């Protein structure tokens, strides 16, 4: 069985086994929707140690890797001998001839954006940083903008997906387009993803848990990184589809949708407090970034000598010449140093 | 008709004495119209205008009816005052303007920028240079009944720093003004018509009353100023253009003192 | 920061007269949850810290005698005493916990009673005292009923036990 | 004349959001500023938020990316958002409107304000 | 039962910083906030601070945003003031007050108050009090010379409190104090915390 919004399905549902990339079972262990099955040596003997890095979460191992996918740059050898090596050179062969791939899922868009150094949940000392969100940096701009900037040159539809894609790359209507091994079987040549600014792409590597080909798909991962396990994935990745549904389709600019994806991201915030920066990003784009910061410093709030005396009437204490004269005349207004009477 | 001459003149020296004194009164008497920094400069304006009707007018106005200079010894210092008030008010008309297309352009830096102690400084700077300009050249003999007659140098000069010059920053600073409101209006109309020009012809009338009466009195003047010394002209017109530009003076509150607020300020005074 | 404003700033009356005090407020202080009015009166008495006897101007609280009443609503409160004791000879502060916490100005309560005869004593300047060179005689009249009897003067507060004054004086 | 009808305020508990809006009837010149201010008791009226009529707006330093102002396309009401409230936020807000009908000067409106409360309670 | 005690106060200077102590008992600091709350002749009882129970939000005065610094620790049970650049109307008795468990849902405000400490800020020197008693049935003791506010007198050690009369001290023309102790028989311990002197009357 393969229900529609699988990964949708799951959560208001906990099948006897789930078939998925391991990004999500994050959000599903950490209500307790998975059984931590238990593995056995032989049974990790036989299976990469990356792809269990890969699978691994909070030290322990939900479920057993299947195989890695990665996205590639599939192009048919009938349009073009060679296929584009910088992004730059994509928008010129287009019009020559008159690239298109999944708009909707932005899963098939992420690798142009991380290109020039757009991230999330940075990696740093090994571990993943929930409050160092980086898809506002210049890097994410540069690839959101550039994405609009191709979608509206008449290069790529607005509405177009993944079934449209394929069907008009089997008619031999596309010249390229960018997907991972689970389109061979449908489907010419496969090469690396092309660099943009001069930097490589980076395509998340999707594991999924419970040749040439081979050999660009590799490429294609290396080049990348290995999506992360944390609970925050999902719902991050839903953010990015609305910037995505915010940047082809041309309702607001790209600060706008990445402004959204931020607040969005943040799940720390309420839904009327989300609400209400959205309405504050909306109506002001000039201070977008103190709002931004705003927001951030609310996250982190809503996140689970001595003298005595022994005179005839007067005794006690009280508070080296310097201050024995200070004592003398105190004494003397009165009618360790000791005097006595 | 020199009986219908005195009446007229005494009764602009009049009014020109009561506006001023009204404006000054209505100024200092409530606390929510000095909170303004830019009514500092109007004060003053009214100053300058009330000098020129105590110590500039009355002493022109007698001697044209008894037809000399009866005040001996006084000439020089007369004149000396006369070219301090013209300059003074000039400036302050000028710096007035500047200060109104500061706050209009730009409010945002205008209201942190433009302190009590700015407009203080650029008052005492125009105060100065009206001073330098008249009594330092008349008392040095510089300038040379009574009649004072004019070098031709020393008149060019004085005319293009105190007219030509203010007279064209205020030109530039009113067509920027006509600029900026000219783009608001479009923009506004754009979206009206998006939504589904009476505006812009009453900014060009309020321009026009502020700038063109202020032209015309005292334009004149400064033009056979600097065209009698080269030679001609009579004086009898070159009085009268005199006497324009002092009820220009007079003038000046009701242009730049006759807002809503200053009618407020009158109504609830008297 | 909600302002408070006490109408009675000082006042005096018989031991067992029905007082009252007015309380008035700059904006309302109802809570739409729970549709309660916020506001507290605290007591405080000469040398001690205040006491909390009604919270929420309509509830008493706990160990609190019953005479205290609290009533009112959106800005004027009014806080009650059947039987003014003579134990209740303290200093009355209205103050609201909706908003930023603030306090009242305070209303000083005295007590009244029969016209008691001062006790009358004076004491030359000791020996101790000349020797500094300080010549001040004192004088001392106990159990003053009204508060009036090179010079300084001071006068006991009023002692919630006799409700009777002392005033000292002194050169 | 300008008449300034202000909503939106009341009782919000802090750290929420509240939307109040100002609608402006009357004839209003092209240039034109309209800002926000608030007024404590005890306290002096200080600026709150401020826009102009081509689009530029101004906050003060102490709620800078918490509130945000802006201004309707033609029906010349303003909005005013504000997030993460404290509870030092609690005052007056009035609606300032800067007209430069007279270049020479410039008119004031005001609407009277309304209050609004952030309240400091505890729960659960 | 709930205990709040207060220490620290003294005479400081104008612009120095001053660390008060507050310790509780009795109950579990670690769950209720705290609130620091100052009063004065010239101003009454007014709140300056409050922290919460894990200290997540601190709310302080609109006259003392930035001076003040009100903090907690748990382990130990004790709330901290870190008071600097005093100025001359910080001098005021600070209380300090716990605040009850969800206040909203109950209502209940602060209730359990402290016993205070005073603090006093100005230029002038601390300085000893002089001790002059005054025999007569009653008898008294004079207490003069003495800068500092916070002092206090016992006859007898506390064994009698009937008939007791200490007058409130007054500004002295010296720009000292002064005040007296009076007891109605049918000695005395004078005790000065800022200056750290315990002197016998007789
Ligand atoms: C016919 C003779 N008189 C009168 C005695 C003048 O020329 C006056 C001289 C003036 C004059 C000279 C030089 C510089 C100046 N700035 C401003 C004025 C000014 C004013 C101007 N007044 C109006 C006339
Ligand atoms: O919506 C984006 C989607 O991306 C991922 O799923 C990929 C996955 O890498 C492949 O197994 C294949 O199914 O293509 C998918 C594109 O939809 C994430 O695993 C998922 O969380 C995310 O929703």
């Amino acid at each position: 069985e393969h229900p529609d919004k699988l990964e949708e399905k799951f959560p208001q549902v906990a099948p006897d086994i789930i078939f998925w990339a391991h990004d999500r079972f994050g959000g599903y262990a950490q209500s307790g929707l998975l059984a931590e099955i238990t593995p056995d040596k032989a049974f990790q003997d036989k299976l990469y140690p990356f792809t269990w890095d890969a699978v691994r979460y909070n030290g322990k191992l939900i479920a057993y890797p299947i195989a890695v996918e990665a996205l590639s740059l599939i192009y048919n050898k009938d349009l073009l001998p060679n296929p584009p090596k910088t992004w730059e050179e994509i928008p010129a062969l287009d019009k020559e001839l008159k690239l298109m791939f999944n708009l909707q899922e932005p899963y098939f868009t992420w690798p142009l954006i991380a290109a020039d150094g757009g991230y999330a949940f940075k990696y740093e000392n090994g571990k993943y940083d929930i409050k160092d969100v980086g898809v506002d940096n210049a890097g994410a701009k540069a690839g959101l903008t550039f994405l609009v900037d191709l979608i509206k040159n008449k290069h790529m539809n607005a509405d177009t997906d993944y079934s449209i894609a394929e069907a008009a790359f089997n008619k031999g209507e596309t010249a390229m387009t960018i997907n991972g091994p689970w389109a061979w079987s449908n489907i010419y040549g496969v090469t690396v993803l092309p660099t943009f600014k001069g930097q490589p792409s980076k395509p998340f590597v999707g594991v999924l848990s419970a040749d040439p080909r081979i050999a660009a798909t590799m490429e294609n991962a290396q080049k990348g990184e290995i999506m992360p396990n944390i609970p925050q994935m999902s719902a991050f990745w839903y953010a990015v589809r609305t910037a995505v549904i915010n940047a082809a389709s041309g309702r607001q600019t790209v600060d706008q949708a990445l402004a959204f994806a931020q607040i969005l991201i943040m799940p720390n915030l309420t839904e009327e407090q989300r609400n209400g920066f959205i309405q504050s990003l909306k109506d002001d784009p000039s201070v977008s970034k103190e709002i931004l910061a705003e927001a951030k410093k609310l996250n982190e709030h809503q996140a689970p000598y001595k003298l005595v005396i022994n005179g005839k009437t007067l005794k006690g204490e009280t508070t080296a010449e310097t201050a024995e004269k200070a004592f003398k005349q105190y004494a003397n207004d009165n009618g360790t140093f000791t005097v006595t009477e | 008709v020199r009986i219908l001459t005195a009446c007229f003149l005494s009764l602009l020296i009049l009014s020109t004495l009561l506006g001023n004194t009204l404006v000054c009164a209505a100024v200092i008497r409530f606390r929510h119209l000095r909170s303004k920094v830019t009514n500092f400069f109007v004060i003053s304006l009214a100053v300058s205008d009330l000098l020129v009707a105590v110590l500039v007018m009355p002493w022109k106005a007698v001697a044209e009816i008894a037809g000399f200079w009866p005040f001996g010894s006084f000439c020089n210092i007369w004149v000396a005052f006369d070219i301090m008030c013209s300059t003074a008010s000039i400036w302050n008309l000028c710096v007035i303007s500047v200060d109104r297309y500061w706050a209009i352009s730009s409010p945002f830096r205008y209201e942190r920028k433009m302190t009590p102690k700015a407009a203080f400084i650029l008052i005492s700077v125009a105060w100065t240079l009206s001073v330098l300009i008249s009594f330092i050249p008349v008392q040095l003999s510089w300038h040379k009944n009574c009649d004072s007659s004019l070098s031709r140098t020393y008149a060019i000069s004085s005319s293009v720093i105190s007219f030509y010059i203010p007279v064209a920053i205020m030109i530039v600073t009113y067509t920027r003004i006509y600029r900026i409101a000219q783009k608001q209006i479009r923009r506004i109309a754009a979206l009206e018509r998006a939504a589904v020009f009476k505006r812009e012809t009453k900014v060009l009338k309020t321009l026009s009353v502020i700038m063109g009466v202020f032209v015309c009195c005292w334009l004149p003047f400064f033009i056979l100023n600097c065209i009698l010394p080269f030679c001609c002209i009579d004086s009898n017109t070159f009085d009268v253009f005199v006497w324009f530009g002092w009820a220009n003076s007079a003038l000046n509150p009701i242009i730049y003192a006759f807002n809503a607020d200053f009618r407020k300020a009158f109504s609830t005074l008297l | 920061n909600i302002m408070l404003t006490q109408s009675p700033s000082s006042l005096a009356v018989s031991a067992g007269e029905r007082v009252t005090m007015s309380c008035k407020s700059t904006q309302s202080i109802l809570y739409n949850s729970n549709q309660k009015t916020y506001l507290a009166w605290y007591q405080q008495k000469p040398g001690q810290s205040p006491k909390l006897l009604i919270y929420w101007a309509s509830t008493r609280a706990s160990g609190v005698p019953d005479r205290f009443t609290g009533s009112g609503s959106g800005t004027d409160f009014t806080l009650t005493i059947n039987s003014v004791q003579p134990e209740d000879l303290a200093v009355y502060y209205c103050h609201q916990y909706l908003s930023a916490w603030t306090f009242g100005g305070g209303t000083k309560l005295e007590i009244k009673r029969t016209v008691a005869a001062p006790s009358v004593f004076i004491f030359p300047p000791s020996d101790e005292q000349l020797k500094s060179g300080t010549a001040s005689v004192v004088c001392l009249l106990n159990n003053f009923y009204p508060r009036e009897a090179n010079s300084q003067e001071s006068v006991t507060e009023q002692d919630s036990k006799d409700s009777t004054y002392s005033l000292s004086s002194t050169l | 004349q300008v008449q300034l009808q202000e909503s939106g305020g009341g009782l919000v508990q802090a750290g929420g959001s509240l939307r109040l809006s100002c609608a402006a009837s009357g004839s209003i010149f092209a240039l034109n500023i309209m800002g926000w201010y608030r007024q404590a008791p005890g306290k002096q009226r200080e600026l709150v938020a401020a826009i102009h009529s081509g689009g530029t707006t101004n906050y003060a330093n102490s709620v800078k990316g918490r509130f945000t102002i802006s201004r309707d396309n033609a029906a010349n009401t303003v909005y005013l958002q504000m997030n993460s409230l404290k509870p030092e936020d609690t005052a007056v807000y009035y609606c300032n409107v800067k007209d430069f009908g007279a270049i020479v000067a410039d008119r004031d409106y005001w609407g009277q304000g309304t209050q609004v409360t952030v309240s400091s309670l505890e729960h659960h | 039962d709930v205990q709040l005690v207060e220490s620290g106060g003294g005479l400081v200077q104008p612009g120095k910083s001053l660390r008060l102590s507050c310790a509780a008992s009795g109950f579990t600091f670690s769950n209720f906030g705290m609130h620091w709350v100052r009063q004065a002749p010239e101003m009454g009882l007014e709140w300056v601070a409050y922290i919460s129970s894990g200290s997540t939000t601190k709310y302080y005065g609109d006259t003392v945003k930035g001076r003040f610094t009100i903090s907690r620790d748990n382990p130990k049970n004790t709330l901290y003031l870190q008071m600097n650049s005093l100025r001359s109307e910080d001098t005021a008795m600070y209380y300090c007050a716990r605040r009850p468990l969800y206040d909203g849902d109950y209502g209940y405000p602060m209730d359990y108050w402290g016993q205070g400490t005073s603090v006093t800020v100005s230029s002038a020197s601390t300085k000893g009090p002089s001790v002059f008693p005054l025999a007569p049935a009653a008898l008294g003791c004079l207490v003069k010379d003495y800068f500092p506010e916070p002092v206090t007198v016992s006859w007898n050690s506390g064994a009698l409190t009937s008939g007791v009369h200490t007058f409130p001290a007054v500004l002295q023309s010296s720009g000292l104090y002064s005040l007296s102790s009076v007891v109605t028989v049918p000695i005395c311990n004078v005790n000065h915390k800022p200056s750290n002197t315990k002197v016998d009357k007789k």
